[PDB]
Order: structure tokens, then C-alpha cells, then sequence
């Protein structure tokens, strides 16, 4: 198995072919790679990481603030969208209407949703700023009704039935973080503690 | 069934983000206290003997805030800690080594060898009146009054001179020590060039049109605090907290009355109240700010023990709504918990928030560190929190993040511009 | 006093059942994440350095979902996840 | 048949019997003899961890009397530094001072003197120490763009001490020579610091430091059992360290007998500890070996949980010193000391000082910065313990109540004189 400059990448036999396990519900791309996402900071100096990275074929770009509203996000956003005229980006986090059409108007494809429902929810408290999660989904989807630009429900996800009452909310997507941290995929080492298994950092 | 309305505390609302031009490390945390005193961050300690004495009011007034000096204390040595702020200047030594006119040439060569000669100060029952130096002892003339400088060749500076100026007077004078009089001569201390090299370098210090550092003081509404008033008016508080645990009742609002009628530009501030009419009768009275805050203290007691209350979110809006006009300030007291807290006192209208639960137990406060079990107290027990600048800049950090998260650069467009979500628990 | 409206979070709302023809194991999980990409479930994992690395975001991937490359790193390994 | 050697005790299953006494608490001698030649004022050692001691909190506690071991967690020429801090360090000495070069523009002299005060430049070229400029020099007024070479005293006519000269001596000469700053060099005539009258008064007095024969204070250094760690002792050693710690978690093993072999066949007169051992033999092993004391203690915890090998505190103390008898080698209690009986104890099973960690991590000297986490104070790298020289003012109070109780004037007697009793749990 070479790639574009013959160079060797690997082998393939009847029987590797034969093991490799079967997904049929892969997110596969126009071209039947799966689907990546990669995320960057809405500061400036990340310029080339960008371009790094939709050079290394990312599918989606997740430009990721903690006030997605800030003027500064929606002019990174607004630049990044005229380099790559095609490129799928994704910006948050905003709470509102005026936060969805703002990051929307910038040119984003998808808008994520979730200022202060986090699971390690530290804003708020200590910022006194959040809107809990059904309103702010509610009013964001319905701001971006004729678009065609979906919104994502991002934090704060506990269990099935929250995943649920994101969507039927107007939500297309949800994120999750505190569900999926500990799975053997994810980072981390297997590591045995006390008399029960973990993911030791 | 006579319920005027419905009532709302912190965990009552969220505040929502906003369009924002406005960077966190870029916001501008001063507001006006009165119209005539302003602060460079809207927050005041509370005026309990656990919370604020001279020493904690000078590093909260190094901050940006004010301290309010308790009253459960005489007052000789009350006015005396309302001095001890404005007069502090931490360049300066206090108490060095002196000797009189008195003093046995024999005692002035033992205490050369273990001081240095390089100078004692002369006093005749603290009034500076000379300095021996080594020069004066092997230049010859007994007792030290033959030897010693003259007070006419002397080069002192006044308490309360800038540093840049003493630093100016010490280079062009030519000299490395300067001393340090006041009005009538008393020597205050000392300072060379490197004391005021290490003196701690405080840009967002609460200062007086004079520089010094501004201080409050509490009386009780009660009769018979005349002379303490007076007393601290003396000693240079800058602004006056008459609190009472009721400040909305006619005792209070007349002895309010009578204290600004007799000090026409002195800085007033009553509580508590927590109405519309509390606010106007307190500001009538002629207070130059009005605190908010009856049922919310941290330690409530009040309600379950008297039914009586109201949830600080509401009676802040509904002081400040009645205050629209008058430029006189509001300030929210007591029941803040975190950050969040206090950025939502303020965008319901409050110009500056009084705290004591989050500020006891810092170095600063009174009692004295106590290592007990296995961990630092601050014993009198109440659990060591370090400094008090290190407490401040977490509070403010949180602030900023708010305001910034709001689309508010300044406290006042906050306080006006900031919207609330309620929310369910 | 400036307060917009009420909000809602999980806690405060049931969804109401309905008229159904609609077998579990035959709904459609699929949704589409923009215009031109189509998830199989609607699933993203955050972009956390705790969550989502090369590997799990293969592993999601193959379930349907898309994972996010955490930002936690230098580009020459990010670009490589 | 079941091989059981004894019956083996700790701490908890002894107390101390109280004797007749003519000891006052505030007047018993804390002093005692950590190795045959270097004597504590206090008898206390700091933990050679990450956690406890670094040059910062092992400075303190010479101060006060005990001696702080670097930890090992640190690069070779990083852990000399800490060691050369200690030794070197004068809070009375002004450090970090403003200085110029023979190169310096008077134009700009004047400029530092309207900040510094004429009081003194001390003029550096290369770090050599070649001169002063005060404002006696500046008489007589500058033609454009002079340079300090011109005005400057010269080296000859100096007046300086050098570093790890006594104060009283600084005082003497400062007295005498009738100036009021004076400048501290080194071996080659580097500058190093200056000191005033004010620097040794506001330096405050700690009369129990323990220092050397020449006044610096004393710090130990630990380095580890493996091959390879020559070149780390030479630099510690190089760095004039006082006493080296090789810790292993099993003294009584022949690769360490033999790097102490080699190290001692290396350095004759470097003071050298061994540990940890906990039997009569071990001590026996690592004497011949060649250490000036040797450090007890094998599970005072988890290493008894996971190996099952241990011994408790008391029997393996007394055992040791039962052993060494007669060598003037010390024995050191390390390892589970939770309050000050437990130092009392030690000390009565034999041992000539003790070694803590727990009791010491989160003390402001300690490792560590402070940060507040929900409402607390703790040492970011734990619960902040404050201020050493406290804690140990607290130990010690409790270590003289004791030897008051048990008519012990000094260390030695109470580890020669204190009777104990044998108790159960309740
Ligand atoms: O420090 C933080 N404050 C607020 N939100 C965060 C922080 N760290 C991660 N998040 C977000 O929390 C979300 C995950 O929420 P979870 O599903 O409840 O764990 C992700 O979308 C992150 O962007
Ligand atoms: O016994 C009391 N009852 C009611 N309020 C009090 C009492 N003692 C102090 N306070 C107030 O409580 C406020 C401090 O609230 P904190 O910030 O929650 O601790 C101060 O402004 C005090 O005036
Ligand atoms: N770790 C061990 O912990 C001991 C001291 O810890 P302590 O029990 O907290 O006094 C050291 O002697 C090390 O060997």
C-alpha cells in the first residue's frame, strides 16, 4: 500500500481484509475516509494551524471561544470563511438569538449552543452568566429557521433523555464530553487503583 | 392577604451574554461610591470586628476598595485606626532609635557601636529637636544637647509628602536619611532611598485628593455616639457608615438628619434598607450613598427569627429604580457567595457591593494565625484564606470574565445595560 | 430591573408521547451536521484533551458521529491526529 | 516450625514513665550529635522530598537548629545550586545591588544617583570588584560625557569583608572604618553583596542556626543507591554540602554498601548517612560500610501492604542503637512521626534525631506556592501548615514538656535515662 509519492504505508491479504472489523454506520466522507473534526482558538496566531490542518484534510473546523459573541470570534470567523470559501466551520458557544445569527451572518455552518451548562459547570458562579440549556437551543434554532444552518447542544448532556429533549428542542446535534471521558478510546492509560479499573492520565 | 409581589435572589437569575467589544483584562472596574468619593473596584469590607481593623482597611484601600473600621471598639482607639490608614505610608520607618539631650555622651558611644553613627534622632518628649552624628562626637565641643545638629540645619520632610518629592529632597539635599515630622514637629519616622525602593507599589490604591489612603468608620444609630462621630470626622474618615440592623426607622432617619446638618460636606451612608421607601427616606435624610441588604447576611439570622427579609436581587432593583435621579449610590450588603454573586448585585443596579463572610480569615482581618488539627487558622476560629490581595484579584478575575461575557466595559454600563434570565432550580 | 424572560434546562421538561408508527429499531438516527455534512447519529465528541484524540475520534466516527482533535498540542501532531 | 525472631513494638504500644525531675521545660537541651563531629540544635531532619525540603524551607530549618536534605528529583547542576544557596546565605547580606562599570557614562550616574542615592555604585567590570563611586567622589563638576573611571575610589582603598565573615566582625569593621554600607566579596575578589548597620539589624536573630565551623549554615543533600551517581555527588560535594544522604528503600542491600564503600574510599571526610535499615545487622552492615549515622526506619504505610516486610518504629530503633553501642554512629527515626510523642519516643528507643516529611509539606518554606481552592489555603504544587519556624516552636514545646516529665536535661540522657512501659490498645 503506497500513497501519492510511492511510499510505502503498509499491506493488505485476504485474511486482513477478512478481519478488519465491519462498521456500517461510518461517517465516511465523499471519498469514504471517515470524517475529523479539528478545533482551534478564536485568539490570533492560529492562522497556521488552520491551515495545517485543512491541508491534513480535516472535514470540519470547530472554532471554539468561551463567548462565541465576542466581536473578535466573528471577525476570525469572518476571515477564515473568505480564505476558505468551502470549508465547514463551526462556531460557539453562543446562548441567544442575537449570538446565532451574529456567528451565522460570519459564515459559519453549523452553530454551537451552550454558555454555562458544561458538566464541570464553573462559569456562572463565578461569572454569573448562563442560560439553561432548553431555552437557549430553543431561541437559537428558531433565530436560524430559514437558514439551513443547523445548531449543536453542546454540555451538560447526563443522560438519554437529556440527548432527547436537546433535539426535539430544535437541536440537529448534540456534544458530549463527560459521558464519553473514561471509554478505553479515549486519552489515558488503563490503570488498576484501590481494587477497580480507571483511566489514569 | 396583603403580598406586594414576588422577590428574587441569586440563584434566582443568570445574566445573559451580550455582543462585547470589551476584554476581560480591559474592564474598567471603578465606580462612584458618592458623587464625591469613587472607587477602582466596587467593593467595600464589612465593618465587623472580625472582618475590618486598620490593618485590613489599609490593604483593601491598597486595592481599589474601602474599609469600613468596626465600632465595637473605644473610640480613642478607634480614631486612632482611622489615622493609621490615612496616615500610612509604607516607606516610611517608625520607631527608630533615638536618644535625648539628656542622653550621657558615655550611652551615646555604646549605642553607635551597635546602631552606627549615622545618625539618632534628638527628642525632648517626642518633639523632634536635633540629630548626633559621628561627625558631632570627634568634631568636639556633657551630655548630647553640646554635640547634637541644631533644628535650624536640619532637612525633614512632612508625614504624608510624596515619594517622588522626599526622593527629590534626599538627592538634592544630598543626604541618605530624611526625617519625618508632622504639624507640630513630632518626629513620625524615617526614610531613605532604598525604604522607598522597597515600599510596595500599589497603582489602584483608593486615594484622597491628597493622596492618602481613604478609610471608613462605623458608629450605631443609637443616642450617645455624638462624641464618637466627632471623633473620627477628627481623626479624617472619609466617609461615615451609620448602620443599624433597621434603616428604615424614624431614629434613624433623624439622627441622619441631625449629623448632616452639622457636617454639610461629610460623606454619609445608612442602612439597611431593602424598599423603594426605605431608599428615598434614608436619601432625604441626606445620605450621600444607601446600603441594601435586610435578611441576606451570611450568617441570617434575622427571617427565621423575626420573619422578616427580602431577597437581594429585588430590593437592589427596587432601590435603585427609586434613586434614578439623584446620583446618590447603592450598595449591595451582605449574602455574597462567589464572583457571580456580585456581578449580579451590580447589574441590578448596585454601584458596589459590601462583603465579610469572603473577606474574614485573611491574613489581613484580625485574629492571629493558629495552626490547629492540621491546618491555619486565623484565631481570635475561622479558616486561613491567605492574603487578601490574592482573594481580590480571583473575585475581580471573575468580574471581568462577566462583564466581558456582557458586552460592558465600565461598572455603570453594567448597571444599565446588563440583562437577567430568571431560572428554576 | 432588566429581566428578559424565563429558561428552561433537562430538568424542567417531559416530552409528551404521541401517536407513533415508529418501531425503535426503526428509527432514523441520522441527522445533517451542515448543508454538505450528513451524521449517521447525531453524536459529537467534545473537543477535549481528556475526550477526543485520533483514536477515539476514529472510534466515533465508525459509530456514526464525528469527534473534534482537542487543540491542546502542537500543530505537527494535531494535523497528524 | 513458624520463624518468628521477637515481638516487635511502635509508638502507639509504649508510653514514656515520668520521673523525677529538676529539668525546666524552656531550659532542656535540644541539642545533640547528628553525625560524631556535626552537632544540631534542635534534633530535627527534613525529608529529602519534592514535597518538603528545598533550599528555601532547608534554610529555615537550619535556623532553627535542624538540617534540610535536597531532594534528588532535580538535575545534577540544579541540586548543587540549592546546596551552595544554603551555604552562602545571609539574609543580612544585600544580594542583588545596583552596580556600574568603569564604562559608565557619568551622565547616566547621575541619572541612578537621582534614584539609588550617593551612597554607593559599586563598580563591576566582568564581575571583577574594581571600585566605588559615591557623592564625595562626584565633587567638582563633570566636562561633557566624563566616565565614572575618572572619579572612582580605587581598589586599593577599599574597605571590605569577605563572605562568611561573622556579623559582629561586618559591625567591627563597619564601627571602625566609620562608613555605613560595605561590600562583601569572595575568594577572588568578586563581588557578592553588601551589607549596612539596618541589613544586620533587620536580619533577624535566629540563635539556634545551625551552622559550620565558619558560620554558614549547614544543609544536606540526597543523591540515590544506582550506578552513575559519582558525578552528582562530586557536584554536590563541590558545592561544600555538609552532610550527603544515600537513600535507598533497603539499606541492608550489598550495591548500596558498596556505592557507600566507594564513595567513602572517595570522600574520607564527607559526612555520609545510609538508610534506611531497621534490624541489628543493618546497622552493623552500613557501619562497616563507612557512614557517620545511619537512618532506621522500614514501613513506619506502603510498603508493608504491597512486600508484607517491615518492622515497627520503637524495637527496630532500639535494636540499632543496642548494636552501635559504642561507635558514636547516631541512629535517625524516620517515618511515621505524627505528633510530638512520637519524637519523644524516638529519641528514648536510642535515636539521636528524627526525619519527617507529612509534618512539614504545605509549610510556607515547603515546596510549593500558596493557592486558595473553595475557601482554603493549600500549597499548590496539600493543607497549608504556615510558617515553619512555628511548627517547630510547637514540636519543641512539646518535646521539652516531655524531658521536663522525665528528668532529662539533655538529649543524651534521655536517650539513656527514659523508661518506658508497655501498654495495650485500650
Ligand atoms: O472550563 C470550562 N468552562 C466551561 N465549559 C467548558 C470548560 N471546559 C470544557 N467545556 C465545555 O463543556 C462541554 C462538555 O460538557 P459535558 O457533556 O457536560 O461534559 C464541551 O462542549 C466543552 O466545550
Ligand atoms: O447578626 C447579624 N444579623 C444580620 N446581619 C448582620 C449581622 N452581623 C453582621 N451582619 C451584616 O452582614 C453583612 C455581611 O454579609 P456576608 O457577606 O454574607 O458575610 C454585613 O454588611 C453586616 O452588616
Ligand atoms: N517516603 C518516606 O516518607 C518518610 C517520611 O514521611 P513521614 O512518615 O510523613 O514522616 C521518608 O523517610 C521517606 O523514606
Amino acid at each position: 500500500v503506497v500513497d501519492e509519492n510511492f511510499y510505502l504505508r503498509g499491506l493488505v491479504t485476504f485474511r486482513d481484509i477478512e478481519k478488519a472489523e465491519r462498521k456500517p454506520n461510518a461517517c465516511k466522507d465523499e471519498q469514504g475516509r471517515l470524517r475529523v473534526g479539528a478545533a482551534v482558538g478564536a485568539g490570533a496566531g492560529n492562522e497556521e494551524r488552520v491551515d495545517a490542518l485543512v491541508a491534513a484534510g480535516v472535514d470540519v473546523l470547530l472554532i471554539d471561544s468561551s463567548h462565541g459573541h465576542s466581536e473578535g470570534v466573528l471577525q476570525r470567523i469572518r476571515e477564515t470563511r473568505a480564505k476558505y470559501p468551502d470549508l465547514q466551520i463551526i462556531g460557539g458557544n453562543v446562548a441567544t438569538a442575537a449570538g446565532a445569527r451574529a456567528l451565522a451572518e460570519a459564515g459559519c455552518s453549523a452553530v454551537k449552543v451552550g454558555i454555562g451548562p458544561g458538566s464541570i459547570c464553573t462559569t456562572r458562579i463565578v461569572t454569573g452568566v448562563g442560560v439553561p440549556q432548553i431555552t437557549a437551543v430553543a431561541d437559537a434554532v428558531e433565530a436560524l429557521e430559514g437558514t439551513g444552518i443547523p445548531v449543536i447542544a453542546d454540555g451538560g448532556i447526563r443522560f438519554s433523555g437529556d440527548i432527547a429533549k436537546a433535539i426535539a428542542a430544535g437541536a440537529s446535534a448534540v456534544m458530549v464530553g463527560s459521558m464519553l471521558a473514561g471509554t478505553e478510546e479515549s486519552p489515558g492509560e488503563i490503570e488498576l487503583y484501590q481494587g477497580r479499573s480507571y483511566k489514569s492520565y | 392577604l396583603r403580598i406586594a409581589k414576588e422577590a428574587l435572589t441569586f440563584d434566582d437569575v443568570l445574566l445573559v451574554p451580550a455582543h462585547s467589544t470589551v476584554l476581560p483584562n480591559t474592564a474598567d472596574l471603578s465606580t462612584q461610591l458618592t458623587k464625591t468619593i469613587r472607587l477602582n473596584i466596587p467593593m467595600l469590607s464589612a465593618a465587623m470586628d472580625t472582618v475590618t481593623e486598620a490593618r485590613l482597611a489599609i490593604a483593601l484601600a491598597q486595592e481599589g476598595g474601602i474599609g469600613f473600621i468596626h465600632k465595637n471598639m473605644s473610640i480613642e482607639r478607634q480614631a486612632e485606626e482611622v489615622r493609621r490608614v490615612k496616615k500610612h505610608e509604607s516607606a516610611i520607618v517608625r520607631d527608630p532609635v533615638t536618644v535625648t539631650p539628656s542622653t550621657k555622651i558615655i550611652e551615646l558611644l555604646q549605642m553607635a557601636r551597635e546602631y552606627g553613627f549615622s545618625g539618632f534622632p534628638v527628642v525632648e518628649q517626642g518633639e523632634l529637636v536635633g540629630i548626633v552624628t559621628g561627625r558631632d562626637l570627634r568634631v568636639k565641643p556633657d551630655t548630647v544637647a553640646a554635640i547634637m545638629t541644631p533644628k535650624d540645619k536640619l532637612v525633614t520632610a512632612r508625614e504624608g509628602t510624596p515619594l517622588e518629592e522626599m526622593k527629590a529632597k534626599l538627592y538634592e539635599n544630598r543626604i541618605e536619611k530624611m526625617l519625618v515630622v508632622d504639624e507640630n514637629f513630632y518626629l513620625r519616622g524615617l526614610v531613605t532611598f532604598r525604604d522607598i525602593e522597597k515600599a510596595e507599589r500599589k497603582p489602584n490604591a483608593c486615594k484622597d485628593e491628597q493622596g492618602r489612603l481613604r478609610v471608613g468608620a462605623a458608629v450605631g444609630a443609637g443616642a450617645g455616639n455624638e462624641e464618637r462621630v466627632d471623633a473620627l470626622v477628627a481623626a479624617g474618615v472619609d466617609v461615615l457608615l451609620i448602620d443599624s440592623s433597621h434603616g428604615h426607622s424614624e431614629g434613624v432617619l433623624q439622627r441622619i438628619r441631625e449629623t448632616r446638618a452639622k457636617y454639610p460636606d461629610l460623606q454619609i451612608i445608612g442602612g439597611n434598607v431593602a424598599t423603594a421607601a426605605g431608599a428615598r427616606a434614608l436619601a432625604e435624610a441626606g445620605c450621600s450613598a444607601v446600603k441594601v441588604g435586610i435578611g441576606p447576611g451570611s450568617i441570617c439570622t434575622t427571617r427565621i427569627v423575626t420573619g422578616v427579609g427580602v431577597p437581594q436581587i429585588t430590593a437592589v432593583a427596587d432601590a435603585v429604580e427609586a434613586l434614578e435621579g439623584t446620583g446618590i449610590p447603592v450598595i449591595a450588603d451582605g449574602g455574597i457567595r462567589f464572583s457571580g454573586d456580585i456581578a449580579k448585585a451590580i447589574a441590578a443596579g448596585a454601584s458596589a457591593v459590601m462583603v465579610g463572610s469572603m473577606l474574614a480569615g485573611t491574613e489581613e482581618s484580625p485574629g492571629e494565625i493558629e495552626l490547629y488539627q492540621g491546618r491555619s487558622y486565623k484565631s481570635y476560629r475561622v479558616a486561613y484564606k491567605g492574603r487578601l490581595k490574592e482573594i481580590i484579584h480571583q473575585q475581580m478575575g471573575g468580574l471581568r470574565s462577566c462583564m466581558g461575557l456582557t458586552g460592558c466595559g465600565t461598572i455603570d454600563e453594567l448597571r444599565t445595560k446588563a440583562e437577567f434570565v430568571r431560572i428554576s432550580g
